[PDB]
């Protein structure tokens, strides 16, 4: 499954310390990654299961709880659900957010004006290590000459 | 930077892109309108600093209202945050330092939101969660609100990644302490943004009126020409200064016309003495224009 | 005060996001106007049905007014007309001023009138409208925002409302109510007040007539002085009146310059004869400026 | 016409709300522009690839046009270029006018082109584009609104379209088509017409040349009377032409004033020699006025 | 406009630099040709397989042509042959002029065909090919550009394409289609006809 | 001095590789041109603004020039126009020859103008331009190379520059500057000179007129051969002038042959009457050649 | 011998083949132009030899184009 990876530095031209083509460089904005993710696509035949799989549902939570151990840090998993439109809720506003509230970029499908086909919605992504920044460079290191 | 105006059909998914692109278009339209009448629809509206800690090398902004060259409006009074305090300790060696307000450039390829990580390119947006009151009802809740990554930077240091607009100049005083330059003018969007200019303009009007009244009393076509010019300009210049909340371009043109006419009879001044308008460097526009006008009025 | 929402993946949909986004966009529009105009607010149009005025009823037919806080009201394009004002309660007065009122926004919310009464008026009304979709062919009911517009008397307590004058009523010879033929509200367009347009047309007529006589007579110095002033002004003032859809501030400057020059000729008039511009009370600006210009031209 | 949506706690999200909100915001922006400009519309850019005219093809390269109903078309920032116009079908003409057409919006819906048969043109096109999210790094396909732009001939029926002139084509010596070197569309900015811009620059240069000689020379009352006009005008005309990104109305007024003063000296040229401003047909406004000014200065 | 890139230490490497550089070099070459030749554009090769004309099909075998705007098409070395032209819709005619059509450039970008449909035809197509490195002993798949060429008939609308004649087909005595023995494409090389 | 890069295996992305390839590409193109033409360089377009001459200033509006070393300048497609030339310091002269100058390449580097002062003029300028990608949709900024073009006087030291004539100014009866009515720069494209077009058109007309008279009319040996000479020459001269976008060398040869033959009939002049071709100074080539041909045809 | 016109795709792996092919095309184009006017656009421009050691069975070039 393809993911885009931000670069630390852009690809530039230099004189003293030029880039060798042995590094297989790409333009400086983003690189591809097709060895870090897999795609897990789900499909159900009833509203009960759908609600369980939607964010905030008990099946969504349980699956992540299991992936936590089964896959661990090996790979990330992208989750999506393919079900008939008739099993999805009509996006509605609320003054207060909730676990079962529709999300802008995942499930917030607008009501249809009485124009069912299969709709693909997102569920989320499994990832254990967030790769945040707390490096604290270094003060010292293992330095035995041996 | 293409703008992809969204389409809404019978039924569809809502997407972040629809909202982001729609907002971009609406900003574009507002900018387009401004540009119909004004060549330089950007600059400082207001800028205020707390000089209490300036003796201790700290420049602490208290209010900033600046319209940037690319249609982005920053207003720390109505809908944004103030920048971090600038430490002047690193420029102690210099007798003069210019300070600009910097706003990181938008990345067409995304990654604009600051997620707390470090990178070569400064991030433009920050996410702050605040309690927002619903207008219709009586409930309030936490909403993610966009804030800008504003910062004050030294004018002389590399600022390639930022869009910048001057806000203040600091100089060293007799005591070796930092103080604000008594006569600094940033790119102005409104006249009220720079009290120094307002003061000089007020003085001009005073002298103009005095000259007019004296000449009117004392009543050769030179007499009438100078008097006519004063009577014609005054009714307009007055209104502009009474309500000093408009773009300098309007004022410049009126002052330029006055200088133009006065120079007709002067035999010691250069007809090309009137400076061109420069938005970025107004210090080379108004201060010399006003000085010229004062001399011309005195030379009756 | 205004919270520009962050639209991003995973975000929830809350009414605050939409209400605040709209508020900002209005602010931006207002900000732009202010770059060139001192007072970007006032009346664009205002029309009333005089038919029921003899029976103490003031029934508006069209109102287009930009309020001091950037709110644009347009009963032709996107709003409703106010309830009919009952003038019975002011039958003991010879003159009454009418203002269009819009309740002030509540910073603490509760701006929508749900039928509940209180000590403070609310400006938002909820109306269900069967609105046609543009992209497709279907049509359905949606919640539409209308403004709680009302006509109030100028002498009434109006602290809770943002107001703007629209018309003035006086008692006629028969004791019946009639409209005041010489009333001017704060304007955004010259065409908003037919009374003013008439006077402006008369000015142009007289100006042109004098110009023609002066041209024919081509004291030579005096003649040149005056022709220059008139020939300079005319090509501009005409264009402004031909297309009478511009903010009055623009007209004021052009007329003021003319008055200024002409006062260099006529010694009997003080320089300060030219009134300052006042947006709120235009009646004390244009009518006297025009009168001065007429006298200066006659002389 | 426009039904501003009311965003409420329990409201559903319906297509109509978004369509109406967008309409209002465009309306509001137009209202603001209109405060200072009689005609806030016209051409900003109209560039075509001249190299294909010899091969009977008119291929636009960059079009920026603001339409009469507040709609902004911009093929540089947010739209597509129109289909290539075939000049083969006007083999019997020696001069043809080209207009950019935009289909009228249907108040009753059916505006989106779904590929079905229709007696009237559709206004909206649906294009699928993979659009980058600005906040994060991910991207995804969205439905992008594009306009159904097309080039039509002026002599064709255009009842169903809004139109704005963009170019005129004439026959060359060889009978081949070429672009008319002296054509001016309704302008929104001066820079939109290199032809006009060139003449305006020349005017300023002539003005300066005369100024200089009069200034060198310094019954001499006529020198001072005239010189004043030139010294007064130059400081402003220079600015306007130096950075040519302003609505023509501003330039017109300044040029008109100069002509006005100059016509106080000339006897041969009547005061009424100064043309009225016409936005739709600037060709009858600027080239006349500019010619007049050149004659007045040369004399 | 052509924007020649400025190559320098610290400069970023960008695809726009390469695209603009290519445009410049083509322009420069075209300029040189025009020093001596009034009309540098024209046909070099227009070889067709006419054995399929009896079955209402026109199939090009080798096309080489320089277009009016300097674009060079070379089937032998760089470009692919166009799809076979279906003559079944020509039944009611006795004579057809066939031209090679090439979509014209989009000034505002979007020239590459991404598989979507649009009002104005795309000019370029992306293909994956196996290219041998000349210096060493290794091969890899790279992306290359091909022109979006197609055969069209003169009687059809051709506004959106630049065109150049390649062949003319006429009904023979037997009612069969054949290549006209006396047809001359605008020539760049005499041997072309 | 041109080091073609070796793009193999682990090549290094160095700025030198790109610069050297570009140098070669220009050289190669130039080499090809030289196969058929002795002087593949000169003026294609040289349009100036005549409205500034009254104010002692010369400003080009459109320049298309090819220099002696293959450098191609085109201010319509890629280059900027040169700064305005101040003629004040040239006032003392009644005749001024203006050339377009471009500083020589420095083999030792330092070619780019970074705003610093140097004894040897820099030839390259760096401009930031927002350039739209053709293949896809993305738009972004790149560094664009512009030539550091300027106008210089022929009488000035020009050791550090490549240069060629573009215009000549003379003083008119009133003392004001005016472009010389009969100036011809070294031409690359025949059509570059409007005056030449006119003269050539007249020649073709007269040639055809004389041909038709002799043709209708047909001591008879002279008639046949004079007519033959015209019948042979006209078909080609016509083609050369009908589509007048070729290098002058082609026209010169054709005209020279005609003059040669006509001198076989006339005894009133020399046989070396036909001038040699000179690229730099075409004024001494075409104007007299054309005059000779016109006179010979008239003599008939 | 095929000559490809490489696609300079943004984000794609940058390869030595792209440069070799780009250069080849440019040379091809230049050659194509020459062939429009001249039948045989090739041959010697310079062939200056050093014959000083020729008496000692050694021939060397000084400048070859």
């Amino acid at each position: 499954d393809r993911r885009r990876i931000p670069l630390k530095t852009p690809l530039t031209m230099r004189v003293h310390h030029p880039v060798s083509l042995k590094s297989r460089p790409v333009m400086g904005d983003h690189a591809t990654d097709v060895n870090g993710q897999v795609l897990l696509q789900l499909s159900t035949q009833t509203g009960s299961e759908v609600q369980g799989w939607l964010p905030g549902g008990h099946l969504y939570s349980d699956l992540l709880a299991l992936l936590h151990v089964y896959l661990g840090s090996r790979l990330d998993v992208r989750l999506q659900l393919c079900v008939e439109r008739s099993l999805l809720p009509d996006a509605r506003l609320s003054c207060r957010p909730a676990a079962g509230s529709p999300q802008l970029g995942r499930t917030a499908v607008m009501r249809t004006q009485a124009k069912a086909r299969v709709m693909t919605i997102s569920l989320g992504r499994y990832q254990r290590v967030q790769e945040h920044y707390q490096r604290k460079e270094t003060q010292e290191n293992g330095d035995y000459r041996w | 930077m293409k703008i992809y105006r969204p389409l809404w059909e019978d039924g569809a998914f809502l997407m972040p892109q629809q909202f982001q692109q729609q907002a971009a278009w609406d900003v574009h339209l507002a900018d387009s309108v401004a540009r119909m009448g004004l060549a330089h629809p950007w600059g400082v509206v207001a800028a205020e600093f707390d000089d209490s800690l300036l003796p201790l090398s700290r420049l602490n902004a208290t209010r900033l209202i600046v319209r940037f060259p690319d249609g982005t409006l920053i207003d720390t009074e109505r809908a944004d945050n103030l920048p971090p305090v600038c430490d002047l300790s690193t420029v102690s060696d210099r007798s003069l330092v210019d300070i600009v307000l910097a706003l990181p450039l938008l990345n067409a390829n995304g990654g604009n939101l600051d997620n707390g990580s470090e990178s070569e390119r400064p991030r433009r947006w920050k996410s702050e969660r605040v309690n927002v009151q619903e207008l219709a009802g009586h409930e309030q809740s936490e909403v993610a609100v966009l804030r800008h990554n504003l910062t004050l930077r030294m004018a002389h240091q590399e600022n390639a990644a930022w869009l910048t607009c001057p806000v203040t100049r600091l100089v060293r005083d007799a005591q070796g302490q930092w103080c604000r330059d008594p006569r600094f003018i940033p790119p102005l969007l409104t006249l009220s943004a720079s009290p120094s200019l307002m003061t000089e303009l007020a003085e001009l009007l005073h002298h103009l009126q005095a000259r007019r009244q004296r000449l009117m009393s004392m009543r050769d076509v030179s007499l009438f020409w100078l008097l006519n010019a004063l009577n014609s300009a005054e009714p307009v210049l007055k209104e502009l200064l009474d309500m000093p909340y408009r773009h300098p371009e309007l004022l410049y043109r009126e002052l330029a016309r006055l200088a133009g006419s006065l120079l007709t009879f002067s035999l010691e001044h250069n007809v090309d003495a009137v400076p061109a308008y420069h938005h970025e460097t107004p210090e080379n526009v108004f201060p010399p224009l006003l000085s010229l006008l004062n001399r011309l009025l005195e030379a009756s």
